[PDB]
């Protein structure tokens, strides 16, 4: 159960905003200007790391 | 003048008012949402109208048990005249008509739609779809500029059906602006006038987190209101309807 | 050592069918315009959205897109397209920006701080100035408090600067908030009239209803392709699924909060989405001196 | 009492950085320093942190 809980927590936190506009990477890539895209991508990276 | 008189009583909401938070399918999962829900076991105002405005708050749950189409529409607005935007819905025997015109309403409008409104003028939106009415439950919600009505029809045996009945977003959003909507008035249908009775049920929505169970077929089958009681809060924080014996923070 | 992502092979776009077009014209050629205090907000919905007509028009003084990349406008789908047409002075164009404050910004029309869309401002000085005076265009420079985002105030409220109401008459601390623009052909940039259309977009989970032209190539089942089903772009393998979606919508998801199943804008067929096969590669080798076979 | 400031003529640039303009009346301050001068209109945007 602990293992399943850890894995589920990881998968669930894959969808966290972490201060970004959206949790979907492709949406930000195809939706934002390259500097703002870099900023939001860096935020998501910090959260996922 | 005033020619409709309503009598008020109070009743228990039981476990009605659960609606689908989003158009996302789910199977055999428990979901937690924070939305404008109908609180479980709350006061519900029961109105009997005989041949009268109400506030809107953050959302209204409207229930009817009528048979011979005594209710045939709804009216929404802030000033209930031509000065401010309004939203008028009429349910004839053939279709539904939704209008966002600048209708000026009577002091006691009632149901050819000559009596409900005196005049029509420049409008904003108009919608014609299949009739809503064919226990009828409706949930109104105007939060993020959109207008949402959720509807459901259930059979009758005795009183309000205690078992859980989900409300499905069939009529979809009207894409209005709806302005600062602050009130709500109902539309009862008379005939071409001996007697007439209505069975309005009005309940208010409130920001509250609920937990929803989806069966194998994607249908809500049970719900728990986290703020109802300590047991419900424990069920919410454990993400499970069943709770093992113990002590939980 | 490395991964093995099964690279996709083809691409399928399945945007729904409407094959019609957008008002996008009567919100730009419209003979007459609106004030900044009284600004026309039209909701464009049900469309194909060919933004080529925008580029077909006159050059734009400030064609700045905040939430969306200007070149990628046609590719993504949007729920509601909004046309907000009004006329403001050239130096006031900069005030129409998310996170930027100014008289026109706060007392006439405040965009949201997280606004997503495009502001299309072009000079319209060719025919806006008349000898009589362009008093039709008006703006508010006094209000009790700051305007909320996407709010309109057209009522003329008597400015009660003092502790006693002005009672609708002129006097000390009694000034009308409304001011009429003065438009002259010989005036430089900053006072010349500028036509500004604000395209407000709203990305959310309702049917696109407005999605730049792209023809759907046919579907490809058991295989590994990109899918673009009403704006949700991804990678996976489309397989027949036995799940029975209720008519509500198509965005099927599982416990992993991932798009497990989706419905296409053609049949209401529900396809389960599974990730394209991938894994990690490992090299089993003996000692390097022993042999080089791996 | 900052209401007298609003009682004067409309302000071209009433920019508050560290304090919300509406919260000025509620807050308490240790020192107030009034610096007055005259500059041209296009030079106003240079007076900022
Ligand atoms: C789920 O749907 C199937 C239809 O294939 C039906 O046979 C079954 O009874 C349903 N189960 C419930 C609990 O509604």
């Amino acid at each position: 159960n602990h293992n399943a809980q850890a894995l589920n927590t990881l998968v669930k936190q894959l969808s966290s905003k972490f201060g970004a506009i959206s949790s979907v990477l492709n949406d930000i890539l195809s939706r934002l200007d390259p500097p703002e895209a870099e900023v939001q991508i860096d935020r998501l990276i910090t959260g996922r790391l | 003048v005033n020619l409709i008189t309503r009598t008020q009583s109070y009743t228990n909401s039981f476990t009605r008012g659960v609606y689908y938070p989003d158009k996302v399918f789910r199977s055999s999962v428990l979901h937690s949402t924070h939305d404008l829900f109908l609180p479980f076991f709350s006061n519900v105002t029961w109105f009997h109208a005989i041949h009268p405005a109400l506030p809107f708050n953050d959302g209204v749950y409207f229930a009817s048990t009528e048979k011979s189409n005594i209710i045939r529409g709804w009216i929404f607005g802030t000033t209930l005249d031509s000065k401010t935007q309004s939203l008028l819905i009429v349910n004839n025997a053939t279709n539904v008509v939704i209008k966002v015109c600048e209708f000026q309403f009577c002091n006691d409008p009632f149901l050819s739609e000559f009596r409900v409104y005196s005049s029509a003028n420049n409008c904003t939106f108009e919608y014609v779809s299949q009739p809503f009415l064919m226990l009828r439950e409706f949930v109104f919600k105007n939060i993020d500029g959109y207008f949402k009505i959720y509807s459901k029809h259930t059979p009758i045996n005795l009183e309000r059906d205690l078992p859980q009945g989900f409300s499905a977003l069939e009529p979809l959003v009207d894409l209005p602006i709806g302005i600062n909507i602050t009130r709500f008035q109902t539309l009862l249908a008379l005939h071409r006038w001996t007697a007439g009775a209505a069975a309005y049920y009005v309940g208010y929505l409130q920001p509250r987190t609920f937990l929803l169970k989806y069966n194998e077929n994607g249908t809500i089958t049970d719900a728990v209101d986290c703020a109802l009681d300590p047991l419900s809060e424990t069920k919410c924080t454990l993400k499970s309807f069943t709770v093992e014996k113990g002590i939980y923070q | 050592t490395s991964n093995f992502r099964v690279q996709p092979t083809e691409s399928i776009v399945r945007f729904p069918n409407i094959t019609n077009l957008c008002p996008f014209h009567e919100v730009f050629n419209a003979t007459t315009f609106a004030s900044v205090y009284a600004w026309n907000r039209k909701r464009i919905s049900n469309c194909v959205a060919d933004y080529s007509v925008i580029y077909n028009f006159a050059p734009f003084f400030a064609f700045k897109c905040y939430g969306v990349s200007p070149t990628k406008l046609n590719d993504l789908c949007f729920t509601n397209v909004y046309a907000d047409s009004f006329v403001i002075r050239g130096n006031e164009v900069s005030q129409i920006a998310p996170g930027q404050t100014g008289n026109i910004a706060d007392y006439n029309y405040k965009l949201p701080d997280d606004f997503t869309g495009c502001v299309i401002a072009w000079n319209s000085n060719k025919l806006d100035s008349k000898p009589s005076g362009n008093y039709n265009y008006l703006y508010r420079l006094l209000r009790k408090s700051k305007l909320k985002p996407f709010e309109r105030d057209i009522s003329t409220e008597i400015y009660q600067a003092g502790n006693k109401p002005c009672n609708g008459v002129a006097g000390p601390n009694c000034y009308s908030p409304l001011q009429s623009y003065g438009f002259r052909p010989t005036y430089g940039v900053g006072h010349q009239p500028y036509r500004v259309v604000v395209l407000s977009f709203e990305l959310l989970h309702a049917p696109a209803t407005v999605c730049g032209p792209k023809k759907s190539t046919n579907l490809v089942k058991n295989k590994c392709v990109n899918f673009n089903f009403n704006g949700l772009t991804g990678t996976g393998v489309l397989t027949e699924s036995n799940k029975k979606f209720l008519p509500f919508q198509q965005f099927g998801r599982d416990i992993a909060d991932t798009t497990d199943a989706v419905r296409d804008p053609q049949t209401l067929e529900i396809l389960d989405i599974t990730p394209c096969s991938f894994g990690g590669v490992s090299v089993i080798t003996p000692g390097t001196n022993t042999s080089n076979q791996v």
